[PDB]
Protein backbone atom coordinates (compact mmCIF):
# COMPACT_ATOMS: atom_id res chain seq x y z
CA UNK A 1 0.00 0.00 0.00
CA UNK A 2 3.22 2.03 0.96
CA UNK A 3 4.12 4.34 -2.11
CA UNK A 4 7.86 5.29 -3.13
CA UNK A 5 9.11 2.07 -0.92
CA UNK A 6 12.10 0.39 -3.11
CA UNK A 7 12.54 -3.39 -2.75
CA UNK A 8 15.85 -4.00 -0.13
CA UNK A 9 17.01 -7.00 2.14
CA UNK A 10 17.37 -6.98 5.50
CA UNK A 11 20.21 -7.93 7.85
CA UNK A 12 19.80 -10.13 10.85
CA UNK A 13 21.83 -9.22 13.58
CA UNK A 14 21.55 -12.84 14.72
CA UNK A 15 22.98 -14.59 11.03
CA UNK A 16 26.75 -13.31 12.85
CA UNK A 17 26.10 -15.45 15.86
CA UNK A 18 25.74 -18.68 13.84
CA UNK A 19 28.37 -18.11 10.67
CA UNK A 20 31.27 -18.67 12.90
CA UNK A 21 29.59 -22.65 14.72
CA UNK A 22 28.59 -24.35 11.08
CA UNK A 23 32.78 -24.51 10.20
CA UNK A 24 33.36 -26.56 13.79
CA UNK A 25 31.36 -29.13 13.35
CA UNK A 26 31.78 -30.16 9.75
CA UNK A 27 35.18 -31.48 10.58
CA UNK A 28 33.93 -34.08 12.74
CA UNK A 29 31.08 -35.72 10.54
CA UNK A 30 33.62 -37.24 8.37
CA UNK A 31 35.95 -38.73 11.18
CA UNK A 32 33.02 -40.71 12.20
CA UNK A 33 30.38 -41.36 9.45
CA UNK A 34 32.35 -43.45 7.09
CA UNK A 35 33.60 -46.09 9.15
CA UNK B 1 13.60 21.41 1.75
CA UNK B 2 10.91 22.52 4.39
CA UNK B 3 12.40 23.67 7.90
CA UNK B 4 15.41 23.33 6.76
CA UNK B 5 16.22 26.80 5.02
CA UNK B 6 15.65 28.88 7.67
CA UNK B 7 19.28 27.90 9.09
CA UNK B 8 21.17 28.44 5.40
CA UNK B 9 21.28 25.97 2.73
CA UNK B 10 17.72 24.74 1.59
CA UNK B 11 18.08 20.39 1.01
CA UNK B 12 16.07 19.49 -2.16
CA UNK B 13 14.28 16.94 -0.21
CA UNK B 14 10.08 15.63 -1.86
CA UNK B 15 7.15 16.48 0.09
CA UNK B 16 5.86 13.41 0.82
CA UNK B 17 8.92 13.32 3.30
CA UNK B 18 8.11 16.28 5.04
CA UNK B 19 4.98 16.23 6.73
CA UNK B 20 5.99 12.89 7.23
CA UNK B 21 8.05 14.38 9.44
CA UNK B 22 5.66 16.34 11.40
CA UNK B 23 3.85 12.97 11.95
CA UNK B 24 7.07 12.21 14.10
CA UNK B 25 6.41 16.14 15.66
CA UNK B 26 3.06 14.93 17.32
CA UNK B 27 3.65 11.54 19.07
CA UNK B 28 3.47 8.76 15.88
CA UNK B 29 5.81 7.52 13.26
CA UNK B 30 5.48 7.73 9.43
CA UNK B 31 3.55 4.09 10.00
CA UNK B 32 0.05 6.81 10.03
CA UNK B 33 1.05 8.54 6.24
CA UNK B 34 2.29 6.25 4.33
CA UNK B 35 0.38 3.04 5.21
CA UNK B 36 -2.96 6.35 4.29
CA UNK B 37 -0.97 7.98 2.10
CA UNK B 38 -3.93 7.78 -0.38
CA UNK B 39 -6.45 8.81 1.35
CA UNK B 40 -4.67 11.16 3.82
CA UNK B 41 -2.51 13.24 1.30
CA UNK B 42 -6.37 13.13 -0.57
CA UNK B 43 -8.20 15.00 2.62
CA UNK B 44 -6.04 18.07 2.56
CA UNK B 45 -6.59 18.59 -1.40
CA UNK B 46 -10.55 18.76 -0.64
CA UNK B 47 -10.14 20.41 2.89
CA UNK B 48 -8.44 23.31 0.43
CA UNK B 49 -11.51 24.11 -1.70
C1 LIG C 1 11.33 -6.98 -5.06
O1 LIG C 1 11.99 -6.49 -6.20
C2 LIG C 1 11.33 -6.89 -7.41
C3 LIG C 1 12.22 -6.46 -8.55
O2 LIG C 1 13.14 -7.48 -8.90
C4 LIG C 1 9.91 -6.30 -7.47
O3 LIG C 1 9.20 -6.93 -8.53
C5 LIG C 1 9.08 -6.15 -9.75
O4 LIG C 1 8.73 -4.78 -9.52
C6 LIG C 1 8.68 -4.01 -10.73
C7 LIG C 1 8.38 -2.58 -10.32
O5 LIG C 1 8.37 -1.71 -11.45
C8 LIG C 1 7.65 -4.58 -11.70
O6 LIG C 1 7.80 -3.90 -12.94
C9 LIG C 1 6.53 -3.59 -13.56
O7 LIG C 1 5.93 -4.75 -14.12
C10 LIG C 1 4.70 -4.51 -14.82
C11 LIG C 1 4.10 -5.85 -15.22
O8 LIG C 1 4.96 -6.46 -16.17
C12 LIG C 1 5.02 -3.63 -16.03
O9 LIG C 1 3.84 -3.40 -16.79
C13 LIG C 1 5.60 -2.30 -15.54
O10 LIG C 1 5.92 -1.47 -16.66
C14 LIG C 1 6.81 -2.51 -14.64
O11 LIG C 1 7.88 -2.92 -15.48
C15 LIG C 1 7.86 -6.08 -11.92
O12 LIG C 1 6.77 -6.63 -12.65
C16 LIG C 1 7.99 -6.80 -10.59
N1 LIG C 1 8.27 -8.22 -10.80
C17 LIG C 1 7.56 -9.19 -10.24
C18 LIG C 1 7.99 -10.59 -10.56
O13 LIG C 1 6.61 -8.96 -9.50
C19 LIG C 1 9.13 -6.58 -6.19
O14 LIG C 1 7.96 -5.77 -6.15
C20 LIG C 1 9.97 -6.31 -4.94
N2 LIG C 1 9.27 -6.79 -3.75
C21 LIG C 1 9.35 -6.19 -2.56
C22 LIG C 1 8.56 -6.83 -1.46
O15 LIG C 1 10.01 -5.18 -2.39
C1 LIG D 1 39.70 -38.07 14.13
O1 LIG D 1 39.65 -39.38 14.70
C2 LIG D 1 40.93 -39.89 15.09
C3 LIG D 1 40.71 -41.31 15.58
O2 LIG D 1 41.75 -41.73 16.44
C4 LIG D 1 41.55 -38.99 16.16
O3 LIG D 1 42.85 -39.47 16.48
C5 LIG D 1 41.63 -37.56 15.65
O4 LIG D 1 42.08 -36.70 16.69
C6 LIG D 1 40.26 -37.08 15.16
N1 LIG D 1 40.35 -35.74 14.60
C7 LIG D 1 40.23 -34.64 15.34
C8 LIG D 1 40.35 -33.34 14.60
O5 LIG D 1 40.03 -34.68 16.55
Amino acid sequence: VVIGIVNNTVYDPLQPELDSFKEELDKYFKNHTSP
Amino acid sequence: SGWTFGAGAALQIPFAMQMAYRFNGIGVTQNVLYENQKLIANQFNSAIG
